RNA sequence: GGAUAGUGGCCUACCAUGGUUUCAACGGGUAACGGGGAAUAAGGGUUCGAUUCCGGAGAGGGAGCCUGAGAAACGGCUACCACAUCCAAGGAAGGCAGCAGGCGCGCAAAUUACCCAAUCCUAAUUCAGGGAGGUAGUGACAAUAAAUAACGAUACAGGGCCCAUUCGGGUCUUGUAAUUGGAAUGAGUACAAUGUAAAUACCUUAACGAGGAACAACUGGAGGGCAAGUCUGGUGCCAGCAGCCGCGGUAAUUCCAGCUCCAGUAGCGUAUAUUAAAGUUGUUGCAGUUAAAAAGCUCGUAGUUGAACUUUGGGUCUGGUUGUCCGGUCCGACUUUAUGUCGCGCACUGGUUUUCAACCGGAUCUUUCCUUCUGGCUAACCUGUACUCCUUGUGGGUGCAGGCGAACCAGGACUUUUACUUUGAAAAAAUUAGAGUGUUCAAAGCAGGCGAAAGCUCGAAUAUAUUAGCAUGGAAUAAUGGAAUAGGACGUUUGGUUCUAUUUUGUUGGUUUCUAGGACCAUCGUAAUGAUUAAUAGGGACGGUCGGGGGCAUCAGUAUUCAAUUGUCAGAGGUGAAAUUCUUGGAUUUAUUGAAGACUAACUACUGCGAAAGCAUUUGCCAAGGACGUUUUCAUUAAUCAAGAACGAAAGUUAGGGGAUCGAAGAUGAUCAGAUACCGUCGUAGUCUUAACCAUAAACUAUGCCGACUAGGGAUCGGGUGGUGUUUUUCUUAUGACCCACUCGGCACCUUACGAGAAAUCAAAGUCUUUGGGUUCUGGGGGGAGUAUGGUCGCAAGGCUGAAACUUAAAGGAAUUG
RNA sequence: GAAUCUGGUCAAACUUGGUCAUUUAGAGGAACUAAAAGUCGUAACAAGGUUUCCGUAGGUGAACCUGCGGAAGGAUCAUUA
RNA sequence: CUCUAACUAUAAAAAUCUCUCUUCUC
């Protein structure tokens, strides 16, 4: 059974990056995605995405230009505190110059730079770099 | 492609047309529509038979679409939606039949364990059926109830 | 994806997991059952005193020609029998009959150490004097 | 009801039969007092916490109690048990887990010292008392700083050299020599004084106190790991060393010594325990094809997890924060000074609508609500009443009835509930972190600093604790609830009902009013009146199928072994070779046949069905099932699964049936040194079945299941679409059978690495240090050992669960060369 | 208002058996290790000279043999010859 | 750029083995 859509849809999208491709074809199209790869387009990691509907969950269209490297998700969307960001920026982010935990927060789904702005921590989605 | 009882990973199985709305060469009428099916019902069909009666002899592509309601919904808005709901009853038929068919012949091993495999399916749609409140909260299945309800 | 569970409310099975499998370690099998205090000539002792018995040399292994000089030693703390290594050239002849020996570790947590066979434990003192001030003549046996 | 200070099954009397539990109750163990904390340290954690503080308990184990406010007190009593003491044998007196000290125990822990100086405490209260406490004694538990020499002048030397006639001055320096000089200083003693309750001791300091400055530094090691010897002598697989690998057999870089050297150094070496190493506990973060490890398979409660969808946009105004451009302010190059100058492109403070760009908010318009009223209080001007202070100017007002309530109260009213997260109050001090501070530095401590020396002073900072509780802002993510019989939501509706009671008619008792206040009940209207999709998730209906899926009952085939009849006539079986065995009572073969039981050949394949075992003659009946087709139906009913269950090869066990073949045991005949093994001939149990057990297999794909994606090439099975396709023949067509193309599902297969592995190899064993889709089971070196014990199942066989003691430095996997 | 004394009540503790737990001996029995220069065979590793191994049953100085089902971890990935 | 053919077929017996393994740097 499908549990975690945003795991398929980021597996998908590493997948078809991996191979060289420039598209990707995620099928359960949730509103989670649609705010993950609009935050992936606002940082550039991602090109010219779209929402295909079929009156049943829809689909997406991800166009991509090879300037990503991994998506990921973090399955369980474990509780953040405002103290365990930067733990979590340490382990899962290479470099602190660049990356962005994209993680959940009340204010919505916001990247990690973002969210130190508002100063409000939620829980974590998963993380592009 | 999941095949809950059994290892099947087939996905055979028909695609609802994207436009909701009416046909544009269907030229009947909603109400006797309503009535054709409410007629249907009347014969003692269920609402599967009376679906499939509407697509085949009329053209009638599914009653949502010409209607606004389900078979089903339409039935209980009058008044006729059966007191245990299809398929849990075609599953009793079922397990009525194989169980006749085991006192009939012990040493049959595999009409058992399907039989075991109905069962647990049963138990699964009543316990679905009693969350939600369509079947009392006292229902369950033994033998000789399962034969009662089907006759 | 992996065999443990990974749900938020999941931490109840993966705890009892790790305890289940936490007896497969020899150190913490030890340490849990409290195997040290009851069954092991000393029960979380480093050194324990005895009374010699008798004066025996044991062969060493295969590749290993020799006779190490060892010492059996009935232990005071609870009676216990042990045999026991003096670790030098002529520190046998300074150990005498029936006084009582300080026994340490053999260093080998508990095993037997190098060519000598069944044997976990060396000796340190000698009627209440260090063998190795004997050794190199700085004390001398009070001879009591 | 009693008792309690008081609630309370705390106890009693009578009733009810209840309370906890797979979210681990109850029981067992703890070499367990709990905590603040300690060690350890990338992050996550692991272990410890008897002890300097807070709590609890105890005074040998038990009970009982007086006094008081407070004790079930024990440096208070009573009794029993255990242990004891003096005894004039009648009696009396006991409580160190208080400070000392002793015996014992054990590897393991201090002087019968001084004193109320300091902290405090008790009392009638300064004064008395305090083994609380402080001071000293022992004290290498740990911790801080740090002596064991420093510098010349000479002889033996080495490097930068003026060049290079060989030189060589040493021109320029740096070491080595029992040569050789002058200094400085403590470690010790010790006049003193300080110190202290009195004394030590420290700080200071007279007088002594260094030449081999004998005032003499050890502890381990010198094959590797691991820094330092293949120097000398000794012993010769002895002695011994060695944490591991190893050294020792007449030339030992390893044992015992001497020399040299190495490491730490007043410390170093060992033992046990423990932490990091341990990604060898793996939540971050382990592995399961073969190295240890996927339950034989399937169902299934609990647990864990679970498709998508319900306001997203915009425009304006406006508040902080930034980087903007520069204003004032001004400072660096000009040196005893500056401006004029060279600008760092402004070291302080603004215009910050200079466009800018954000980075956060706030209010506003959406059919866009943020709980709203009911009185306050009207804060405020949509009030307009008397009007205009002042330039004729809405800049500006004195101000009273309507009337703005989020500018705020204090009251009824309803509150979907959470999980989550921000902020705050809280989480005792000591400890950790950390600010200030010359204890001579530091460990530390909370001190200190500054006057002119004439009293003036800044301190004793902060943060964190990640759980539980309280408040608060947010509304994504995750869950629950509305309205389906409308018993749904609103209204000036219009009707009725128990009431309730402010005042009002003095007050009190009722009767109704009136007014106002909840609902129970009808009826009247307002409204867009109210039900998300039908997952390339699932269940179910239907259609034609498909299958060596399953049961029962029938049908056939030759074969095998016997038997009947018949035929001839010395051999036939069998083997590497023989023999045992059957045969002129005519065996072996030869023809018909008959009986029995088993089996289902050839068709038979990198083919099919099934959950796995397993399933192969025909036909009928019985029900079941996968796959495909479906503009059919329900709408999360699902995935994996502790507990529980169904099947489970062969073998084996009880009985009843059969009894052909083949064949455990057995009987022999061979082969051999032996052969009660392999070759051979007979041969019970068994094989074949109807009931009842058994639940184990190399039950293997040694690869758990569900889900998604990733790469090319053909075929093959089941289904379905299309062909202007080909043979079919029933004149044409409809089928069927092929051919071509596509698609779904299945057992599979070839190539390849661009991915993964220790590789063999895998299209999954990939998408894993760029580590997280859900979920179950298992493994932590080998052996002991799947053994014993204890359960549990079984008639029995045995199955399930399942260690340790001890021993060992390897066992093991893949591949390479021989 | 003392001794004494009635009924309780808290109840220590004693006797008597019963029960469980831990130590504790103990004739004898079955083992397992290490030591490898004893003895009898030579099972396995090659086709180990009967291919190997698993389950189950029987047998025997001993490893092991045999029967019935499996498996290749086989010595074959292969008969459209 | 055109094709589907040839074929066989042996298994006698053979058990066992003691030391001792030693550095690679320009
Ligand atoms: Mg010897
Ligand atoms: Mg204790
Ligand atoms: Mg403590
Ligand atoms: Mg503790
Ligand atoms: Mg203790
Ligand atoms: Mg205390
Ligand atoms: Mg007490
Ligand atoms: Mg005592
Ligand atoms: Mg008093
Ligand atoms: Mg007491
Ligand atoms: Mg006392
Ligand atoms: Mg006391
Ligand atoms: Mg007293
Ligand atoms: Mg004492
Ligand atoms: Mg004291
Ligand atoms: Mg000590
Ligand atoms: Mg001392
Ligand atoms: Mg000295
Ligand atoms: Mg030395
Ligand atoms: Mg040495
Ligand atoms: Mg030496
Ligand atoms: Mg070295
Ligand atoms: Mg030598
Ligand atoms: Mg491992
Ligand atoms: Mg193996
Ligand atoms: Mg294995
Ligand atoms: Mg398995
Ligand atoms: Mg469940
Ligand atoms: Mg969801
Ligand atoms: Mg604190
Ligand atoms: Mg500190
Ligand atoms: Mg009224
Ligand atoms: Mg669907
Ligand atoms: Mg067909
Ligand atoms: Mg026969
Ligand atoms: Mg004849
Ligand atoms: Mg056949
Ligand atoms: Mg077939
Ligand atoms: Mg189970
Ligand atoms: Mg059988
Ligand atoms: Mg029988
Ligand atoms: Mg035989
Ligand atoms: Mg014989
Ligand atoms: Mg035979
Ligand atoms: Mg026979
Ligand atoms: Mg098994
Ligand atoms: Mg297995
Ligand atoms: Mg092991
Ligand atoms: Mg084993
Ligand atoms: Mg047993
Ligand atoms: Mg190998
Ligand atoms: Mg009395
Ligand atoms: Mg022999
Ligand atoms: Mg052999
Ligand atoms: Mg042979
Ligand atoms: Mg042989
Ligand atoms: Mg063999």
């Amino acid at each position: 059974t499908r549990t975690s859509v945003l795991a398929d849809a980021l597996n998908a999208i590493n997948n078809a990056e991996k191979t060289g491709k420039r598209q990707v074809l995620i099928r359960p199209s949730s509103k989670v995605i649609i705010k993950f790869l609009q935050v992936m387009q606002k940082h550039g990691y991602i090109g010219e995405f779209e929402y295909i509907d079929d009156h049943r969950s829809g689909k997406i269209v991800v166009q991509l230009n090879g300037r990503l490297n991994k998506c990921g998700v973090i399955s369980p969307r474990f509780n953040v505190k405002i103290a365990d960001v930067e733990k979590w920026t340490a382990n899962l982010l290479p470099a602190r110059q660049f990356g962005y935990v994209i993680l959940t927060t009340s204010a919505g789904i916001m990247d990690h730079e973002e969210a130190h702005r508002k100063h409000v921590s939620g829980k974590i989605l998963g993380f592009v770099y | 492609m999941g095949r809950m009882h059994s290892k099947g990973k087939g996905m055979s199985s028909s695609a609802i047309p994207y436009s909701r709305n009416a046909p544009a060469w269907f030229k009947g009428s909603s109400d006797g529509v309503v009535e054709q099916i409410i007629k249907y019902a009347r014969k003692g069909l269920t609402p599967s038979q009376i679906g499939v009666l509407l697509r085949d002899a009329h053209g009638v592509t599914q009653a949502k679409v010409i209607t606004g309601n389900k078979i089903l919904r339409i039935l209980k808005s009058n008044g006729l939606a059966p007191e245990i709901p299809e398929d849990l009853y075609f599953l009793i038929k079922k397990a009525v039949s194989v169980r006749k068919h085991l006192e009939r012949n012990r040493k049959d091993k595999d009409a058992k364990f399907r039989l075991i495999l109905i069962e647990s399916r049963i138990h699964r749609l009543a316990r679905y059926y009693r969350t939600v409140s369509v079947l009392p909260p006292n229902w369950k299945y033994e033998s000789a109830t399962a034969s009662a309800l089907v006759n | 994806g992996k065999g443990k569970p990974r749900g938020l409310n999941s931490a109840r099975k993966l705890r009892v997991h790790r305890r289940n499998n936490r007896w497969a370690e020899t150190t913490y099998k030890k340490r849990l059952l409290g195997t040290a205090f009851k069954s092991s000539p000393f029960g979380g002792s480093s050194h324990a005193k005895g009374i010699v018995l008798e004066k025996i040399g044991i062969e060493s292994k295969q590749p290993n020609s020799a006779i190490r000089k060892c010492v059996r030693v009935q232990l005071i703390k609870n009676g216990k029998k042990v045999t026991a290594f003096v670790p030098n050239d002529g520190c046998l002849n300074f150990v005498d009959e029936n006084d009582e020996v300080l026994l340490a570790g053999f260093g080998r947590k508990g095993k037997a150490k190098g060519d000598i066979p069944g044997v976990r434990f060396k000796v340190v003192k000698v009627s209440g004097v260090s063998l190795l001030a004997l050794w190199k003549e700085k004390k001398e046996k009070p001879r009591s």
